[PDB]
């Protein structure tokens, strides 16, 4: 009980020192803090080198003395693994944060583990079709492959990864984990509601047929559980990609508080800050996270995470290191979203490996490569066509703004998730529908139609579906004068017996603001602790 | 000099006593004619080893909790950040010149409190929770934690009662529900602090009209200002009523950066009162980006590696773990909720720098308030383009909803019109229409300060907008016109459409028949 039993000796915020008097934990040992208000393990990151551990609190510190008794569990952080994880919401202990009781567990996996090996690699592509039309058509997903959506704070890469829930997480027939790293706990909330509702996750004696299990570490945790909560997020992934052997879909939100989760620590570590102010760890923390995150010769992962880029900077260097680490990069702007286009994909940014002729087929790929060209000629245009106008432009140009400002128009689709506060209903295109659909804006088909026609809309027979309207609407706007239901007898009763059959309500006056309140007696003076622990009145002088 | 060979040193290895006898007989004599040179030694209590840059750095304290308040014989508080091994770093909440090298430092044996309660409401307090107002101590009330972790996944529900603001183009366009959090975010002197004003302003005239479990308890945080503004403030809350709902934490530009950095968890914790009781809650946290600046001084005195714009890493923590106690709860922990309004002050309308993109990530809104708008006269500069509320919306007022979809509407055809030809190329008749009716809008919107409209004025006056009944008017009279509209309607018409909600059939060509008779100043 003396030994294997180490003591707090100082706390920097996150960061506990411990020291043992003899046998050292080793590095990423779990270790419980007896005596605090919560469960509060920390994780060991350093040996400091004089008997000391430096080690990472995965809960507040604000409490701890340097006396406290700190036991070793022997082991990292083991959270539960298997099919009775399903439906259940863990954070990064494992600890169940949804009401349900305790989590049954096939097994309880340690959150630190290698990547698979080179020869466990699997190297096959074949489409994730989403449903959504810049993306199935410019930067299509692998389905095992690793997917990234990368934004700048309020572009849409939440409501783009509800929408692959929504699209690919139902057709695709396997389990999934949402692993919720430092964003709104509001968003969790949300997600868990509204899959209680679609039947992804069920509550009670039916847990087993649920879908989705959820681990959230969101941003009103200490950096150090947003640090480690993508790693038991991958960890029940991995368990139903290695144990159970199925298709798992990974979706991480924010992936990019991961690496600022450890920024915040690694100034406490002692460490000589890198490039803009980052841990000097930079690209093999999250190389080491990244690389657990594949398909390998026995399961799959179709991996979707969110990476926010800070300050609208794609070359700050935590999101310019997770650009290597993906397979599709979906790239979304903020002048794209400043001109209602949404999804606010960038075309010309946004990049996947499947585009490739041999692997989408060569009728795909040259749309692709042909919208990718006419969208670039004419941002190439835009310096004259802010300056000048279009009214100096070449009629071969022209004919290019025309293009392209439709198939920019036509990139854009609601989504059955935006359909709550857009009015608009969502629409689900297939991948043979946005193929024709933009070769016939490629090769002039739809020049006919006005460029608003093609904004937030399906597929081209909802262009000509919304040009007709739009036509239609231009010739009957009135003529609504009167025999409508509008007749002040027939359906209208008197306004003031309209009074009457108001409710009133009563008013308590009283503001119940006192009806359960104990208030604590303060002191007219500073009450302190004297040297034996009593509680005493400040003491005068100075 | 390895520690396998210091610990050797624990066992005695001498064999030879001659002057470990010898001194023992002369050290207690040696101490006894120094000790007036001796200060008192220190163990439990403290003593300051240096202190300047405000953080003193204290020997001994060796039970602190890590942060709690810690008080200096000189009456002023501290929070032990960072226990060491040898000596406890505590931060000061005030003026560092008043603590010395060797003043005692006491343990009060808390983390960091404020007094919450029903007696804390009224009051101008600073930014540790010690009265400012000058009418005595705080009473009826009690300490909490400044601290708090937010409530998780389980504790909460989804955002569905309307907080109204009473600013007709925030609660049209831009609605805010009860438990969501929603940032004011534009440059330098574009109305963010009245649009803040007027919501603390607006739940004053609504708590005399709802049966007490609806009454909004406001939260002003000034971090930052000037102390005339917060004076001119407590007045201006005095004269209107809005002081018997609204708690006023100061912490103001001459204050130390400790307690600007702890004002706005003090006054949360004072609206999170509310939020746990059952009641509701509303926390202005003005200039949030000046909360950032003080914690940007303390972490730089402190030596911590700056990051982008010289912040630490740890702001966006800073802002997050604050803005996440703003929620709506669940009904087994009592239904209550805490709305906030973070301000955020941007350079040049720039928003995507540090400070203003990390609130846009943790807040669920933005009300953008453009600074060319603002110099148009158009006020609340609304940035209709830009501010969002997605909690907020579907959970409005049912008759404002109604009526703004079309307004939303009108003003997207407006910005999307005005894009294309503002000087006169050629105008179409369809086009003219919508400058017609987009400038009839607009001004519409618009109104002026410390007068809130209540929710049922405000869907009537949009109401006479988006359908006919304002056309007559050019541009000019318009504001002129809502109030012929809002003044000759019949204010029945305005029971009805309070109490259903939504405006009912019965009510729809009714209220078509009371604005075919009013006179309108256009003729
Ligand atoms: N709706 C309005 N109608 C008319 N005048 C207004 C309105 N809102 C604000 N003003 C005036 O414009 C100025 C803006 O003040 P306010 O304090 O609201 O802006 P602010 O953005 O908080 O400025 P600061 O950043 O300096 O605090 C004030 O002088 C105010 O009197
Ligand atoms: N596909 C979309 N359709 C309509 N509106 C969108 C879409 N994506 C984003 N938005 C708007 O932009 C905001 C961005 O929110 P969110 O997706 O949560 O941003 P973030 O990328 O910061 O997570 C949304 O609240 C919504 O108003
Ligand atoms: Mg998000
Ligand atoms: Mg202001």
């Amino acid at each position: 009980p003396a030994i294997d039993a180490g003591y707090v000796s100082q706390v920097i915020g996150p960061v506990v020192d411990v020291r043992f008097d003899g046998e050292l934990p080793s590095i990423l040992s779990s270790l419980e803090v007896e005596g605090h208000s919560v469960r509060l393990v920390l994780e060991v990151a350093q040996h400091m080198g004089d008997n000391t551990v430096r080690c990472i609190a995965m809960d507040s510190t604000d409490g701890l003395v340097r006396g406290q008794k700190v036991v070793d569990t022997g082991s990292p952080i083991k959270v539960p693994v298997g099919r009775g994880t399903l439906g259940r919401i863990m954070n990064v202990i494992g600890e169940p944060v949804d009401e349900q009781g305790p989590i049954d567990a096939a097994d309880i996996w340690s959150i630190h583990r290698e990547a698979p090996e080179f020869t466990e690699q699997s190297t096959e592509q074949e489409i994730l079709v989403t449903g959504i039309k810049v993306v199935d058509l410019l930067a299509p997903y692998q389905r095992g492959g690793k997917i990234g959506l990368f934004g700048g704070a309020g572009v849409g890469k939440t409501v783009l990864i509800m929408e692959l829930i929504n699209n690919v997480a139902k057709a695709h027939g396997g389990f999934s984990v949402f692993a919720g790293v430092g964003e709104r706990t509001r968003e969790g909330n949300d997600l868990y509601r509204e899959m209680i509702e679609s039947g992804v996750i069920k509550l009670g004696a039916e847990r087993g047929n649920s879908k989705c299990t959820l681990v959230y570490g969101q941003m009103n945790e200490p950096p150090g559980a947003r640090a480690r909560v993508a790693l038991t997020g991958l960890t029940v992934a991995e368990y139903f990609r290695d144990i159970e052997g199925q298709d798992v879909l990974l979706f991480v939100d924010n992936i990019f508080r991961f690496t600022q989760a450890n920024s915040e620590v690694s100034a406490l570590l002692g460490r000589i800050p890198s490039a803009v102010g980052y841990q000097p760890t930079l690209a093999t923390d999250l190389g080491g996270l990244q690389e657990r995150i594949t398909t390998t010769t026995k399961g799959s992962i179709t991996s979707v995470q969110a990476v926010y880029v800070p300050a609208d900077d794609l070359t700050d260097p935590a999101p310019a290191t997770t650009f290597a680490h993906l397979d599709a990069t979906t790239v979304l702007s903020r002048s794209i979203a400043e001109l209602g286009i949404y999804p606010a994909v960038d075309p010309l940014d946004s990049t996947s490996r499947m585009l490739n002729p041999n692997v989408i087929g060569a009728e795909h790929y040259n749309v692709a490569r042909g919208v990718q060209k006419v969208l670039q000629d004419y941002k190439n245009l835009q310096d004259i066509i802010a300056i000048l106008g279009m009214d100096e432009l070449s009629e071969e140009d022209k004919l290019t703004v025309a293009r392209a400002r439709k198939i920019q128009r036509f990139l854009s689709q609601p989504f059955q998730v935006a359909e709550v506060f857009t009015g608009t209903p969502g629409k689900y295109v297939d991948l043979a529908d946005t193929i024709s659909g933009f070769q016939g804006v490629l090769t002039g088909k739809y020049d006919d139609l006005p460029e608003m026609a093609f904004y937030m809309v399906g597929d081209i027979k909802e262009v000509k579906e919304k040009a007709d309207k739009m036509a239609k609407d231009i010739a009957s706007r009135k003529e609504a004068d009167n025999k409508k239901v509008s007749e002040e007898l027939k359906d209208i009763p008197s306004l003031d017996k309209l009074v009457s059959e108001i409710k009133e309500v009563v008013i308590e006056e009283d503001d119940g603001l006192e009806e359960d309140f104990k208030a604590e007696a303060l002191s007219s003076e500073t009450v302190v602790l004297n040297e034996e622990g009593k509680s005493v009145p400040l003491p005068k002088k100075n | 000099a390895d520690a396998k060979a210091l610990d050797e040193l624990r066992k005695p290895k001498f064999s030879s006593k001659y002057l470990i006898q010898h001194v023992s007989q002369k050290l207690i004599p040696a101490v006894k004619e120094w000790e007036k040179s001796y200060q008192p030694p220190v163990i439990h209590l403290g003593r300051v080893l240096s202190v300047g840059d405000g953080i003193a750095r204290v020997y001994g304290l060796k039970s602190v909790q890590a942060g709690e308040l810690v008080c200096f014989d000189s009456g002023v508080k501290g929070m032990a950040l960072n226990l060491q091994a040898d000596h406890v770093g505590v931060v000061v909440f005030g003026n560092d010149s008043v603590i010395h090298q060797g003043d005692l430092v006491y343990r009060t044996g808390q983390i960091v409190n404020v007094p919450i309660g029903p007696g804390t409401l009224g009051r101008v307090t600073d930014g540790l929770g010690q009265p400012i107002d000058g009418k005595g101590p705080l009473t009826n009330v009690r300490s909490s934690l400044v601290e708090v972790k937010a409530p998780g996944i389980i504790a909460r529900q989804s955002v569905r009662e309307p907080l109204f603001t009473g600013v007709k183009a925030v609660d049209a366009l831009v609605p805010i529900g009860r438990g969501q959090r929603e940032l004011i975010i534009g440059d330098r002197q574009t109305g963010k602090t009245a649009v803040a004003i007027d919501a603390i302003i607006h739940q004053k005239n609504c708590n005399e009209q709802v049966p007490k479990a609806q009454r909004v308890y406001c939260v002003y945080v000034a971090v930052g200002q000037k102390r005339s503004t917060v004076a001119q403030l407590v007045k201006l809350f005095t004269q209107t009523g809005a002081m018997r709902y609204t708690i006023m934490v100061s912490a103001t530009a001459s204050d130390a950066a400790p307690l600007q950095f702890l004002a706005p968890y003090s006054g949360c914790a004072m609206a999170e009162y509310f939020r746990d009781t059952g009641k509701h809650g509303l926390i202005i946290y003005d200039d949030l980006s000046k909360q950032s600046v003080a914690y940007r001084q303390m972490s730089l005195l402190l030596r911590r590696p700056p990051g982008r714009e010289a912040f630490p890493g740890d702001v966006f923590y800073l802002h997050s773990r604050l803005l996440e106690r703003a929620a709506k709860l669940s009904k087994e922990l009592g239904g209550g909720s805490l709305t906030a309004f973070p301000v955020i002050e941007t350079q040049a309308g720039d928003v995507s720098a540090y400070i203003a993109t990390n609130v846009i990530s943790i807040t669920d809104g933005q009300i953008f308030l453009e600074t060319e708008l603002f110099y148009k006269g158009i006020r609340p500069a609304l940035n209709v383009g830009l501010s969002v509320s997605r909690v907020g919306s579907a959970a409005q007022f049912p008759g404002m909803k109604q009526v703004a979809g079309t307004l939303k509407l009108e003003l997207a055809q407006y910005r999307e019109v005005a894009a294309f030809a503002q000087f006169g190329s050629d105008l179409d008749a369809a086009t003219q229409y919508v400058l017609e009716r987009g400038a009839r809008l607009t001004e519409m919107l618009k109104q002026k300060q410390f007068a809130p409209i209540p929710i049922e004025r405000q869907t009537v006056a949009v109401y006479a907008a988006t359908k006919g009944f304002l056309d007559k008017v050019r541009v000019q009279d318009i504001v002129a016109a809502e109030e012929a509209v809002i003044s000759q309607v019949n204010p029945a018409v305005f029971k009805i459409l309070k109490a259903n909600g939504k405006i009912t059939p019965a009510l729809d060509a009714h209220l078509k028949a009371e604005l075919r008779k009013v006179k309108l100043p256009g003729a």
